[PDB]
């Protein structure tokens, strides 16, 4: 009896109270976009993706933070959302660079895929791009940090759920920058983690770079066997040769994270 | 420096020795003591800036001293150094002259301030004069703006400069002599120039206009 | 004695590196004692 | 009855009667002038009736954003649970053009720390802590023995003013951030972490500083409560037009022959401000360009909507600009207007705190853009893209930062574009 009533479009949705936007959404089937947030990870309300408009409210909120209010309408497909959205992807690809080819994320590119959803199909920004300096954090995960996004997705994993707070960000406005500030390797058990979450090519596989395009692997969901916590994984397979393992989401289990050792 | 990544250097590396003397190590408990008890890194932006005050800037084993103190991870301390502009993470000559260029000091004519600067150390925007007295920057808005063009010198405003002013404020600087801080042109504060305009009368005493009742 | 044509705010010049950490010092015996949060940090 | 016409504030009735710091600062010459009265009274009158004569009394936040001030405090008028409550007094005065807030501190220090105690009072608050910026070193040092003086004399601290309520006042300064001016920021700010404002919910009177009820108040919000109190919201709503009450400082600034700060009626004409206190615009009213009525984050508005408007709230709403923090910067007909905007985005690109995405990317584009348009360098489709751009980062970001750097490009392009356009054929004849 404490559920709430809210509606998605006018379809009416009952919701516990504390329930994001985001997540009554998710109850009528309808995902909004999102680069920061992450159900497993502290919200953060910095990438501006899921902006959406309520009806009758003049301004559009962010839907992973704002908590829904009784007898709220939430406009998920109005002009209004969807001019936010192309505003974000704009602002998002600006100074990103031009690397799909070259970058290990393409094809599985919540920015690519997004931007084809949610973006214009043509740029007018006419300056000169940002270019940032590389990060070494160690033998596992590989940086490219002009792809950043600066989500700080693996810096509230790292905090969070590996326990390390070696990530953060330094400096300010547009040269704020994701990383170490000293020469440190981000060696935990549960490191590779940043790569998954990475929404970008930012963060990338070190072993598995170059190697394989993610629509030409098969899937073939299995176990680990590393230790007795029995994570399941997919292994990608590519004309008869493993290629790279991933997580599986067993929320009884590993949730949606693996070892290192595993991956 | 200009970049907000760091690399160790033989004048800059975790083992270049900084430590607290004991007369700042007092200083530091009365700041910690300000906040609620499981919050003491609330401390970490002004024993940070202490840290600088006894060391005149801040070489990256004074923030791991900090980070130490405090018992909060180094990188949550190296995230406030590079976020706020006033740490210096080099170091930096004694007289520290920091030029405000704003558009309201612009329309008062910094520039003439800051080209005027630049003749006189011999040195541009950014640079340390190779006395190691003084470093010229450019900052955004000082809070002065009334009393443009203005800059700050270490802890001290000066004001109302012209080019002859801040000519003469540096020399005195060179001679070992602190020049006095405030308004050059021949005002006290802010009050407009030629007159006060406002409270030239003989301000009320306590219990003028009280409501009744109190 | 109403003198309303000097500066009377010129103690600022003979400030120096420590004043306001010292005045800070000197006010640590007139404070009210803190509350607490329950832990030594948000880590323990 | 209704007074239409508004300004020649009287000296008594003026609150910051040491505005140029020539009476002493310090507590005796704070408690001659009337601060410090019969405060013991207005503590024991309760937080109830200290709130009604603020909410009386129509104040309105000074910071910039002009929220109902009485309304804003009664939020925290509410049963304690586990947690204290706080009251954060924001001394960081960043805007361009705004510095009031300094002479306040460095003069007037009594009024602020005074004005701590009651509006502590009336939130319930244990403490104040009065974030003022790095760089007014010496005016903290000022503020920091007006504090001294108050714990001895047994005003502030165990037992305030003999009233049995307890208080303290902590200074915490600043290390250079005009994004900690921003409210939440400022609470992360004194949290020791980078200053990145929040998101709201919660808000501060919720969860505010160390996750505690807080209350953000500018120092000339606080500085004015004790006064109001001691004189009657009544007396301070009877100046100004309604809904726009009180006594305001003002910054004039830029090409004005006397650039001061004054203390004038709130709904004063701005043609009147400059001329009576400022001595004028630089060359005679005739040689005025534009003007920026409330800090850099404020619209400038050109010389025909200068000859009438009037400055308050509401009246400069109208003329789609705002108030703002009333820092008045006048701009003469020999600035280049387009440098001088284009300067200000590059203040707000060097003051974004980067944490979100419009503003972090947003801002810095249109600085790069606004650099072409000086130079002229652009094309003329151009100007309606830079529009674009600025309603993409107006109202997309966490705070209001983004909002403040869109402002000053739409006021030019809305009020200069024939300016913009005419650089930018200059720029292809030339070069061709
Ligand atoms: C970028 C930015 C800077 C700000 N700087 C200040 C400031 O320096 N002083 C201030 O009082 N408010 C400043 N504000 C407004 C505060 O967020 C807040 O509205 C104000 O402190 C509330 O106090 P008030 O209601 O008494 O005005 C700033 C806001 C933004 C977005
Ligand atoms: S991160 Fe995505 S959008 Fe960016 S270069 Fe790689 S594949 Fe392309
Ligand atoms: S590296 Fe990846 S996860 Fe980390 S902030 Fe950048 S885009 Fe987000
Ligand atoms: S609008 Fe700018 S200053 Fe404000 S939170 Fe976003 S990035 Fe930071
Ligand atoms: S997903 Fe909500 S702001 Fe990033
Ligand atoms: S613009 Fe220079 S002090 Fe404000
Ligand atoms: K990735």
């Amino acid at each position: 009896s404490n559920l709430i009533e809210v509606f998605v479009d006018g379809q009416s949705v009952m919701v516990e109270p504390g329930t994001t936007v985001l997540q009554a959404c998710e109850k009528v089937g309808m995902q909004i976009p999102r680069f920061c947030y992450h159900e497993r990870l502290s919200v953060a309300g910095n990438c501006r993706m899921c902006l959406v408009e309520i009806e009758k409210a003049p301004k559009v909120v962010a839907a992973c933070a704002m908590p829904v209010m009784k007898g709220w309408n939430i406009l998920t497909n109005s002009e209004k959302t969807k001019k936010a959205r192309e505003g974000v992807m704009e602002f998002l690809l600006a100074n990103h660079p031009l690397d799909c080819p070259i970058c290990d994320q393409g094809g599985e590119c919540d920015l690519q895929d997004q931007s084809m959803m949610f973006g214009s199909d043509r740029s007018r920004f006419l300056e000169g791009k940002r270019a940032v300096e590389d990060k070494n954090i160690g033998p596992l995960v590989k940086t490219i940090m002009t792809r950043c996004i600066q989500c700080t997705r693996c810096i509230r994993f790292a905090s969070e759920i590996a326990g390390v707070d070696d990530l953060g960000t330094t400096g300010r406005g547009n040269d704020m920058q994701v990383g170490t500030y000293i020469e440190k390797m981000f060696m935990s058990e549960l490191s590779g983690n940043i790569i998954d979450i990475c929404p970008v090519g930012a963060l990338t596989s070190k072993p598995y770079a170059f190697t394989a395009r993610p629509w030409e692997t098969r899937k073939t969901e299995s176990i680990d066997v590393m230790d007795a916590v029995g994570s399941n994984i997919v292994v990608s397979t590519r004309t008869g040769e493993v290629m790279r393992i991933l997580p599986r989401m067993h929320e009884d289990i590993n949730e949606e994270w693996i070892s290192d050792k595993t991956r | 420096g200009a970049l907000f990544v760091h690399r160790d250097t033989p004048e800059n590396n975790p083992e270049t020795p900084f430590d607290f003397t004991p007369e700042n190590y007092k200083r530091i408990e009365a700041i910690v003591k300000n906040y609620p008890e499981g919050h003491k890194a609330a401390a970490v932006l002004p024993v940070l800036d202490l840290a600088q005050r006894q060391n005149g800037w801040l070489p990256i084993s004074a923030m791991n001293k900090v980070a130490e103190i405090l018992q909060v991870p180094p990188m949550r301390v190296y995230e406030v150094a590079t976020f706020y502009t006033m740490y210096n993470r080099k170091p930096v000559g004694k007289y520290h002259i920091q030029v405000c260029t704003t558009t309201p000091c612009m329309l008062r004519n910094s520039d003439s301030i800051l080209e005027a600067i630049q003749k006189k150390l011999g040195i541009k925007v950014g640079e340390t004069t190779p006395d190691k007295l003084f470093t010229l920057i450019e900052v955004e808005c000082l809070g002065a703006c009334v009393n443009a063009p203005m800059v700050q010198i270490n802890d001290n405003y000066y004001e109302d400069l012209t080019p002859k002013d801040i000519e003469e404020i540096i020399d005195e600087l060179k001679a070992g002599k602190i020049p006095k801080p405030g308004p050059r042109s021949g005002r006290f504060s802010c009050e407009p120039a030629g007159g006060l305009t406002s409270l030239t009368e003989p301000p009320k005493g306590p219990g003028f206009g009280v409501q009744a009742g109190l | 004695p109403f003198d309303n044509t000097t500066y009377k705010n010129l103690q600022h010049h003979d400030y120096s590196t420590y004043t306001f950490l010292d005045l800070n010092l000197d006010l640590s015996k007139f404070r009210m004692p803190q509350p607490s949060s329950g832990r030594e940090s948000p880590r323990h | 009855p209704k007074k239409t016409s508004f300004g020649s504030l009287k000296d008594e009735d003026r609150i910051f009667t040491n505005l140029y710091g020539r009476h002493d600062w310090r507590l005796k010459g704070a408690q001659s002038r009337g601060d410090w009265y019969k405060t013991k009274e207005i503590l024991l009158k309760g937080p109830d009736w200290i709130l009604g004569e603020v909410k009386t009394s129509g104040l309105r936040g000074r910071g910039g954003a002009g929220f109902p001030t009485g309304l804003k405090w009664s939020f925290m008028n509410k049963p304690s649970d586990g947690r204290p409550k706080y009251l954060v007094v924001n001394a960081d005065e960043g805007e361009p053009g705004t510095c009031k807030d300094r002479e306040i501190i460095r003069h007037d220090p009594h009024k602020l720390v005074e004005g701590c105690l009651v509006g502590g009072r009336a939130m319930g608050a244990r403490a104040a802590y009065i974030y003022i910026r790095g760089e007014f070193y010496n005016e903290a040092s000022n503020l920091q023995v007006a504090i001294r003086e108050a714990y001895e004399a047994g005003l502030i601290g165990k037992n305030a003013c003999g009233s049995g309520y307890d208080f303290d006042v902590f200074v915490v300064r600043g290390a250079g951030a005009y994004i900690c001016g921003e409210e939440t920021a400022l609470i992360e700010s004194i949290e020791g972490k980078q200053g990145k404002p929040r998101l709201k919910p919660p808000f501060p009177a919720d969860v505010g500083v160390f996750g505690c009820p807080t209350t953000v108040a500018n120092v000339e919000t606080v500085a004015v409560s004790p006064t109001i109190c001691r004189r009657g919201g009544a007396w301070f709503a009877s100046f100004g037009r309604e809904r726009n009450s009180g006594t305001k400082l003002f910054n004039i600034s830029g090409h004005v022959n006397n650039p001061c700060t004054v203390e004038e009626e709130m709904s004063v004409p701005l043609k009147e401000l400059i001329e009576k206190h400022a001595g004028g615009v630089t060359g005679g009213w005739d040689n005025l360009l534009a003007v920026i009525p409330g800090g850099s984050s404020t619209p400038l508005i050109p010389k025909s909507v200068c000859e009438t408007v009037l400055m308050d709230f509401d009246a400069l709403i109208q003329a789609q600009t705002g108030l703002g923090t009333a820092a008045v910067i006048v701009m003469d007909r020999s600035t280049d207007i387009v440098k001088a905007i284009a300067r200000l985005i590059e203040f707000y690109k060097h003051e974004s705190c980067g944490q979100c995405t419009p503003c972090r990317e947003g801002v810095d584009w249109m600085n790069k853009v606004m650099a072409r348009f000086v130079r002229g360098d652009a094309r003329p489709a151009e100007i309606d893209s830079l529009w674009e751009i600025s309603k993409q980062i107006e109202g997309h970001t966490i705070c209001a930062l983004g909002d403040g750097a869109a402002w000053p490009v739409q006021g030019l392009i809305r009020h200069f574009r024939p300016e913009l356009e005419e650089r930018m054929q200059q720029f292809a004849q030339q070069h061709q």
